[PDB]
């Protein structure tokens, strides 16, 4: 262990398709670690194991046969490459709504870990979804990745009694820092079209129906310190999504600055009588969002258009404040669920294990107290609107946002509480709960019966 | 044979199976002389106008498509042997000409084309009998689809065209009554009383009306309505047919001394194959939509050039060069990606 | 199970607040005290209630003005229509969060009868059998000429872009896609018209200007205008069929003659070079100018205050 013995020459099997440059950028620092020649097996034996996971991040090699051999001090590592094509034309379970996913993938194009994934989907709430993606690492770093994606999908919005047709391209730059966080700066230019209005469509939906283009630059930050994302019993999660559209160089039909944050956590509790992992934990959550209208140009002072139903926030549902219909919070024009400009949702749950069943089982019992608010911006504060409507000055918008935020504090937030069972399936979390709305505004939809929710994000 | 009229082949005991083609034949028979014109059985793919009926003025080598354009052209350029409230009669003829082409045509589509039971028993066999062997598998599907689009606004479907039947027949009767009521006022028989219309309008009226009455069909709802409720219009059609077209128009100057022999002029082995393959090309997904548009524009310039105009030359050379560039880059990519040594080696060693 | 649960389920919720206010954009457009007819127009035109530039929307807008109904117009798109196409009417909100069902184009006359501001029989009376034939000269012969000249004719490309695709979006990419779809749709209709279409090329409808005969469409419109002028000359009144007041036939014709003079009346310099008389000039030259006076008289009744209708 403490004996100095440099590895020196090493050899890797099963690299017949990846370029030597990719391996050189990964294994060369490992060789330089042996230059110390002090407690090598305590310093270089961990280094190769640390760098072994670097190869698995490229996804080119099969992680199953990631064996490592030892000898004397030559080190031989044997890996196997994945199939160059994988027409995974299958259905979806965790994402039940995900229906089918004919995901075709061209892996390891050009030797580096490039990948052309031409996915295609069709199911409930989504008539069609054709996505062509081309991802490639930058400078050989597996953490830093660049992706170019072109999509054409027709999503359905039953709550708002319409459907949206999306057609555009994205340019993403994902990055994973050494701490574990995941930054993502993406530029998107999509063409949104509201069509297929239901016979019960509200006048608000009709007024917003048409064609618009959104050229936005959005940055996403995620810090997931939870032990298990599906069943968070310890740790915390912080996610922040900030988007700037239509302002400055970005040209489009919408101009705003949308920011959304989310903070979660869970605190385990140990029964004094019980020993080891009790399995009981107390969690929490908090989501905030602000939609600030902005003018079109390079100036921060000017007339700003009001937000549209495409960009306004939607609250309520199984992945949102529970006890309410999907999009059951916020302003409601008749029966349609129009969006809001600011929102604030919170949650306080407590996971419990079922009796006569070990804590290691994914089955748990949850008692939640979800609550949330969702208000829409208006120009009631201003003294008088000009002759040409739908144009609010900087003072009017700023006053409108202050009034909208002030509306969150006064009055009890829309609150619902209930109990249910949660399944921590690794692909996606399945939840079935019996809810009961307690406080809500008139026109909001609350469900008092059994509610079934499936997905990866929950409040 | 100063002019040649390209029309559909005879069917249902009539000189042609198309309402507009039958109207064009009737107009030539009454006005033009026996030896001045010739009737050629053809299909839309045979003529550059892609439309039937089509007139070919051999004097000026001009292609004219459509019944209204054919009659207008003849008036402006009368052949040597041509014999065609005064303004009210001219105005009425224009109004009924547009009415027949807009409301009588969808009604005829329902009886013959939209009705699947009627189409598969009488209309479909008739089309195949006037076409060379490989064509009835491509052209009648196109004719029926175009004719079905004409009757789309009628609101009725194949199931309606025949308790489900207690009101299905009501819609058919209501649709037929609306069209037939307007035509009954005209009094096309040219007798005493009633409105007066030009000869061209009378020929056009017979062409549409004859195809609703004469054809024997398994579902003759239109024939029963026409005979039961409009005896005056039924009498006009029979009298017009018995005079203009005795024994089913066998004395008409068909090319090569026969209706079927006329089509053989432009139905050679190479010509038929070329017409058939072009129809198949237009059905190739994502390329037919682009081949047909290119072919339609190419034929449009041919018709315009015949008329005496000078259409601007197209950019076909640029697309041909552009297509060649696409092959080279595709070929280079295949030559590069395929046949190249592997990027990595099975054994990689660092000192 | 249902009965024991029902007696407890009505206890919840405990506190119910007032409904949330609608967004600013919804509160500025959907709020009003008069029924709103959504037509193809501009923001400036809708303020003064000027005639729409869409012949389909102008026909119904003119009829509502002849029915003494008090209403306003707002620019909109075909996507918002309850029937997939404009025009349509939205009655004023009874409550800030509730609105009645929209009135389609077919039901416009019925709605105007229930809200007098009466005897609207002439506006929807059935036409005589002879008059039905002349109606086809407007809905088919004149409609195809308008569609061919506005969409397929490259001369009116600037007008088509400004009227339809420019207000839709500021994106040069989306505008191009919309222009393609608009022209493709117009071509399909002008093709289902024995006047200038009727060509069979495949199992799909013709959706290009190359599969449409422009000369036949133009000639049919010229014949239709002369025929309609003769029909009006028969009337002893200033309207069709000797009626004391304009009816549905006059509104149907005015929806095309007014727009032809307003927009398609180009300059004689371009017409002389092209060798073809514009649509607007044929309206004024149809017959002995009967159609020109009819359009002015129709404007002087439905829009008495307007005075900028020359072209
Ligand atoms: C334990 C060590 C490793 C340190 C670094 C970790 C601290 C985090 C993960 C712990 C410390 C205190 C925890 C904490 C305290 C109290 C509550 C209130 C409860 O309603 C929601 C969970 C929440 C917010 C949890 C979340 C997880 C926290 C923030
Ligand atoms: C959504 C719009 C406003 C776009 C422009 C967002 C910009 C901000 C939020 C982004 C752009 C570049 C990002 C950025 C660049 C580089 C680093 C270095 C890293 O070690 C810490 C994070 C940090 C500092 C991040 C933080 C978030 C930044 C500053
Ligand atoms: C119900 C909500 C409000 C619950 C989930 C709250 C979450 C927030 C407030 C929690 C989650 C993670 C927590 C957190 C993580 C880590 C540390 C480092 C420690 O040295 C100081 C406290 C600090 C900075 C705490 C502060 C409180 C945080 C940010
Ligand atoms: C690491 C040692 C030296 C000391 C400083 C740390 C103490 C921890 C246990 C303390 C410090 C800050 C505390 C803390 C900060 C803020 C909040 C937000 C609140 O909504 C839930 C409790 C929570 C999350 C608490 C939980 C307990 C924390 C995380
Ligand atoms: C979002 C999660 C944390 C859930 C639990 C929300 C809790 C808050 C919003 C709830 C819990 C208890 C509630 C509460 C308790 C009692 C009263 C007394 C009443 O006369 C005024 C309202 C008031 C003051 C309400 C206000 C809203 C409170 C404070
Ligand atoms: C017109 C004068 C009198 C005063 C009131 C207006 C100042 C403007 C220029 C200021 C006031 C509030 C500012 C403002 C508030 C909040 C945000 C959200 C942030 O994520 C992006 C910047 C943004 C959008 C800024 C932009 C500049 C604003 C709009
Ligand atoms: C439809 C696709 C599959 C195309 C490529 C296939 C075409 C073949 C199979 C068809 C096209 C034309 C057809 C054809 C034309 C005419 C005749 C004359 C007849 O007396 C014998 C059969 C014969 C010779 C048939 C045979 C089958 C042919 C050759
Ligand atoms: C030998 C003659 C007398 C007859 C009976 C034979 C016909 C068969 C062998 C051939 C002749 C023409 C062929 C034919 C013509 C055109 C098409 C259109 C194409 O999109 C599908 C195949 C289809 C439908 C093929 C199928 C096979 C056919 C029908
Ligand atoms: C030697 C030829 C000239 C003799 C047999 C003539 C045949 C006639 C009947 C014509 C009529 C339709 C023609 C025909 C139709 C369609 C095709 C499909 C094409 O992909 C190959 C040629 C082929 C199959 C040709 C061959 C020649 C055919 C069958
Ligand atoms: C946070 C956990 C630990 C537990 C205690 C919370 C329970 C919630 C669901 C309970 C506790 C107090 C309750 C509460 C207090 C007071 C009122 C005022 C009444 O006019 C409406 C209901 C309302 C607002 C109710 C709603 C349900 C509340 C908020
Ligand atoms: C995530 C949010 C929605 C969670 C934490 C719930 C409530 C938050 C917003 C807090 C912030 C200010 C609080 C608040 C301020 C003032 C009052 C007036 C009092 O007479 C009733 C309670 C009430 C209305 C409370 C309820 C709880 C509020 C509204
Ligand atoms: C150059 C070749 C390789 C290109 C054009 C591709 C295919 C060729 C072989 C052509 C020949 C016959 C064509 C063919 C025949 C009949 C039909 C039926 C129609 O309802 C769908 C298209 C379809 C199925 C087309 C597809 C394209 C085919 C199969």
């Amino acid at each position: 262990i403490l004996t100095p013995a440099s590895i020196s020459t090493l050899e890797v099997h099963g690299a017949t398709n990846t370029r030597r440059s990719l391996l050189d950028q990964i294994f060369k620092p490992v060789l330089e670690d042996t230059a110390a020649a002090g407690t090598t097996l305590g310093q270089v034996l961990d280094r190769v194991g640390a760098a072994t996971k670097k190869l698995a991040r490229f996804d080119i090699f099969k992680e199953e046969g990631f064996g490592v051999f030892l000898s004397e001090l030559d080190i031989s590592i044997r890996v196997k490459e994945k199939s160059r094509l994988v027409f995974s034309a299958g259905t979806d379970f965790g994402n039940a709504e995900g229906s089918a996913y004919t995901n075709a993938v061209v892996r390891n194009i050009f030797g580096g870990a490039e990948t052309l994934t031409v996915n295609a989907s069709t199911g409930t709430r989504t008539r069609s979804a054709y996505n062509a993606t081309f991802s490639t690492p930058i400078n050989g770093n597996p953490d830093l990745r660049l992706s170019v994606e072109a999509l054409r999908s027709a999503t359905q919005k039953p709550w708002a009694s319409h459907e949206e047709h999306l057609t555009g391209a994205n340019l993403r730059l994902a990055w994973l820092t050494e701490k574990g966080d995941t930054h993502a700066l993406a530029y998107s230019s999509v063409w949104r079209q509201l069509t297929g209005l239901a016979p019960t469509a509200s006048p608000t939906v009709r007024a917003d129906a048409g064609d618009s283009l959104k050229s936005s630059l959005t940055h996403t930050f995620t810090r997931d310190r939870r032990d298990n994302p599906m069943l968070p019993q310890s740790g915390y999660l912080f996610r922040s999504v900030s988007e700037l559209a239509g302002w400055g160089p970005l040209n489009g039909d919408v101009s705003f600055a949308k920011t959304e944050v989310e903070a979660s956590g869970a605190l385990p509790v140990a029964i004094p009588g019980l020993a080891g992992k009790s399995g009981v934990s107390v969690g929490g959550g908090l989501r905030l969002g602000v939609l600030y209208p902005l003018p079109l140009g390079y100036s921060l002072t000017g007339a700003a258009q009001p937000s549209r139903i495409n960009d306004r926030f939607q609250l309520g549902g199984p992945n949102d404040v529970r006890g309410f219909k999907i999009g059951g919070l916020g302003p409601h024009d008749g029966v349609d669920a129009v969006g809001g400009d600011v929102f604030a949702a919170g949650s306080v749950n407590a996971l419990l294990p079922l009796p006569r069943t070990g804590p290691d089982s994914p089955l748990r019992l949850q008692l939640y107290a979800n609550a949330g608010r969702l208000v829409a911006l208006n120009s009631k504060g201003t003294d008088k609107e000009g002759k040409e409507g739908l144009a609010m000055d900087s003072a009017a918008v700023f006053k409108g946002v202050k009034s909208a935020v002030g509306k969150l504090t006064n009055g009890i937030p829309s609150l619902a509480a209930g109990v249910g069972l949660v399944y921590a399936h690794p692909v996606a979390r399945f939840e079935l709960n019996f809810s009961l709305p307690l406080v809500l505004r008139r026109g909001e939809e609350g469900r008092k019966g059994l509610q079934v929710g499936v997905g990866i994000s929950f409040l | 044979g100063a002019v040649q009229l390209h029309v559909w082949g005879p069917a249902f005991g009539l000189p042609s199976i198309d309402a507009e083609c039958l109207a064009a034949i009737a107009y030539l028979a009454q006005t033009l002389g026996s030896a001045d014109y010739q009737l050629i059985q053809s299909s839309p793919s045979a003529v550059p106008t892609q439309h039937l009926p089509t007139l070919y003025d051999s004097r000026t080598s001009t292609w004219i498509g459509g019944f209204t354009s054919i009659t207008a052209h003849l008036h402006t350029h009368p052949p040597p042997t041509f014999q065609s409230t005064a303004a009210s009669a001219t105005a009425d003829g224009t109004a009924y000409t547009a009415f027949l082409s807009a409301h009588a045509a969808p009604l005829l589509a329902l009886s013959l084309y939209v009705s699947s039971a009627n189409y598969g028993a009488a209309t479909r066999p008739a089309y195949s009998a006037v076409l060379p062997l490989p064509l009835p598998w491509t052209e009648p599907p196109a004719v029926r689809a175009a004719m079905a689009r004409r009757a789309a606004h009628l609101g009725l479907s194949s199931l309606d065209a025949d308790t489900p039947e207690q009101k299905s027949r009501i819609r058919l009767e209501e649709a037929a009554r609306e069209v037939l009521d307007v035509l009954a006022e005209v009094d096309w028989a040219a007798g005493g009383g009633g409105r007066q219309v030009a000869a061209e309008v009378r020929c056009l009226a017979f062409g549409y009306l004859a195809l609703m009455l004469l054809p024997d069909v398994p579902r003759p709802w239109l024939r029963e309505i026409m005979e039961g409720r409009y005896p005056a219009l039924c009498t006009f059609v029979r009298d017009f047919r018995a005079r203009v077209f005795p024994q089913g128009g066998k004395l008409l100057p068909w090319a090569d001394g026969g209706a079927q022999a006329s089509a053989s002029a432009s139905a050679s082995a190479s010509a038929v194959a070329l017409r058939f393959v072009r129809a198949v090309m237009a059905e190739v997904p994502l390329v037919g939509e682009w081949w047909s548009r290119w072919w339609t524009a190419r034929k449009k310039r041919e018709v315009l050039a015949s008329k005496g105009a000078k259409p601007a030359p197209s950019n076909d050379l640029l697309l041909l060069l552009g297509a060649g560039l696409g092959l080279t880059v595709v070929g280079a990519g295949v030559f590069f990606y395929r046949g190249l040594p592997p990027f990595g080696e099975a054994v990689q060693v660092w000192r | 199970i249902p009965r024991p649960l029902q007696r407890l389920f009505d206890y919840f919720p405990l506190r119910i607040y007032e409904p949330n206010e609608l967004p600013e954009r919804s509160q500025q457009l959907t709020s009003g005290d008069l029924p709103t007819l959504y037509v193809f127009s501009t923001d400036s035109d809708a303020r003064l209630g000027l005639p729409s530039f869409n012949p389909g929307c102008l026909k119904w807008q003119t009829l509502l003005r002849l029915a003494n109904l008090d209403f306003r117009i707002l620019p909109s798109t075909n996507h918002s229509s309850p029937t997939g196409s404009l025009p349509f009417l939205l009655p004023p909100r009874t409550s800030p969060t509730a609105s009645p069902a929209p009135i389609p184009a077919s039901g416009l006359l019925s709605f105007a009868r229930k809200n007098p501001w009466l005897d609207l029989g002439h506006l929807d009376a059935d036409l005589p059998p002879r008059a039905q034939a002349y109606l086809a000269l407007i809905t088919h012969s004149l409609r195809n000429a308008w569609l061919c000249a506005l969409y397929l004719d490259p001369t009116h490309d600037a007008l088509l872009r400004r009227l339809y695709v420019d207000p839709a979006s500021s994106s040069r990419a989306v505008r191009a896609a919309l222009l393609h779809q608009l022209r493709r749709a117009a071509a399909e209709q002008v093709a289902t018209a024995s006047s200038g279409g009727g060509k069979i090329v495949s199992l799909a409808p013709v959706d290009s200007a190359d599969g449409i005969d422009e000369e036949a469409v133009y000639r049919s419109a010229r014949d239709a205008l002369d025929a309609l002028a003769s029909l009006l000359r028969e009337s002893e009144t200033a309207w069709f069929f000797g009626t004391e007041r304009p009816g549905s036939f006059d509104a149907a014709l005015f929806s095309y003659t007014h727009l032809m003079v307003e927009y398609m009346s180009e300059e004689e310099d371009t017409e002389s070079a092209k060798g073809r008389v514009s649509l607007g000039r044929m309206v004024k030259e149809a017959g002995n100018g009967e159609l020109a006076e009819h359009r002015e008289r129709m404007l002087g009744v439905a829009w008495p205050e307007w005075d900028g209708y020359r072209r």
